[PDB]
């Protein structure tokens, strides 16, 4: 799990 | 006398403090569908958006772990707890699913409609993207499929209009570009076209820094930093 | 195959790990609503009472946020605002009514009815006072004092029986101690009565520990963390 | 806000 705006 | 949409704006940040984020949700849905020619001002804008990414959140952070569960059942081959893990699932999934057609309506019927800067245009679109790709992270199949090309053609839109109109280090920019990387990264399984994206992102808002400044600082360098974590620990995967 | 009993603890469980505490509450429900002469067990009575703490929990604390900004624009006599704040914050008040009125009826209905043990008598009248005291909390006037009234008569009742059965070193009746001397202090504004109860509970749990040791020390020595914690703010408020 | 069990 990414970092997203 | 103040009016609805005055009272209805504070009301948001009410349940902002008290965070009731379904009711903050409410509140900025009563301002969007009062709405006739013009737009949501940054602020409305910026809480409506703030309420539904942390509606969502809940539900997703919820998914996320019932899932690890699920695959950790499944791991001993522990069907009753899996099938009772499922239903759970699946309800989550249900409001994964209500939260994000909310939006998704609210976008297509007034918001996009209305927006009238590159500073809009790119904030909605990009917000269209978002949610068609929370649906994709957990549908299967035929339902993924769907999510993952309406979730693409709403970044492409985006992308086409930011890039055109918006500095390369302005944050909702950077943000479109942050998050079209991981949809490729985790939603399409292209790390080759993440990392394009990302770093080309990131090395044009570095140039435009270097010669021309910014204002608005505080964001950019921070969602600059997100794009550098995920590459670097990208690139040390296709490595390792 | 399984019980409905059996799924309903395990999907507590599940409720408790997604952080879904209303819906974690709704099947420990079902548990307590399927007794006959027996009690839960304490797992199950633990699972109860966590689900509870936690949804009042959320209303409790935006119930703290919603007050002080209220006392805020009262001290601007900005009416506009204070009015908005308090439709906010009734509403808020409505829930916790709901809440404690819900565990309250079962405590009366079901459980207090099957403690069979002293460990779960005292801990259902201990809950019947905290939540007859989150009702104190915000009511006023007549209601204040029914509610106040209601709190004081669980607490006396849990404590005739945690001081005549129960160790001083149990955490059940330790917590007992520190939630009916905070009672004394912020809803009957007692400061006096509140460090009386406080230490003379601390000093029997010393002396207990200092010649017979005792058993799950882990959870009574945090409560007697707190209990201290309270007592050395509490009078150096007296003096300051 | 004191610290209660």
């Amino acid at each position: 799990y990414f970092s997203s705006n | 006398a103040p009016t609805a949409r005055e009272e209805n704006v504070y009301m948001a940040k009410l349940a902002e403090q008290a965070e009731r984020y379904e009711e903050m949700v409410e509140f900025m849905e009563k301002v969007s569908n009062s709405l006739g020619s013009e737009e949501l001002t940054v602020e409305e804008r910026n809480l409506l958006s703030v309420a539904y990414k942390n509606v969502i959140g809940a539900r997703r952070a919820s998914w996320r772990i019932i899932s690890s569960i699920e695959q950790k059942e499944e791991s001993r081959g522990n069907e009753e707890h899996v099938n009772s893990i499922r239903e759970y699932r699946s309800k989550i999934e249900n409001e994964l699913s209500k939260i994000c057609d909310g939006i998704l309506k609210l976008l297509d019927a007034k918001l996009i409609p209305s927006a009238a800067s590159g500073d809009s245009k790119v904030f909605y679109l990009k917000m269209k993207g978002d949610y068609h790709r929370y649906l994709a992270e957990f549908k299967t199949g035929a339902e993924r499929k769907e999510a993952a090309e309406s979730t693409l053609t709403a970044y492409k839109a985006a992308q086409d209009i930011a890039t055109t109109e918006l500095a390369p280090t302005h944050p909702i920019r950077l943000g479109l570009a942050l998050n079209f990387s991981v949809f490729y990264y985790e939603i399409l399984n292209s790390p080759d076209r993440a990392c394009n994206l990302a770093k080309q992102a990131f090395d044009e808002a570095i140039a435009e820094l270097d010669t021309l400044g910014e204002e608005s600082y505080k964001d950019s360098t921070l969602i600059m930093q997100l794009l550098r974590d995920n590459l670097t620990l990208w690139t040390s995967d296709m490595q390792d």
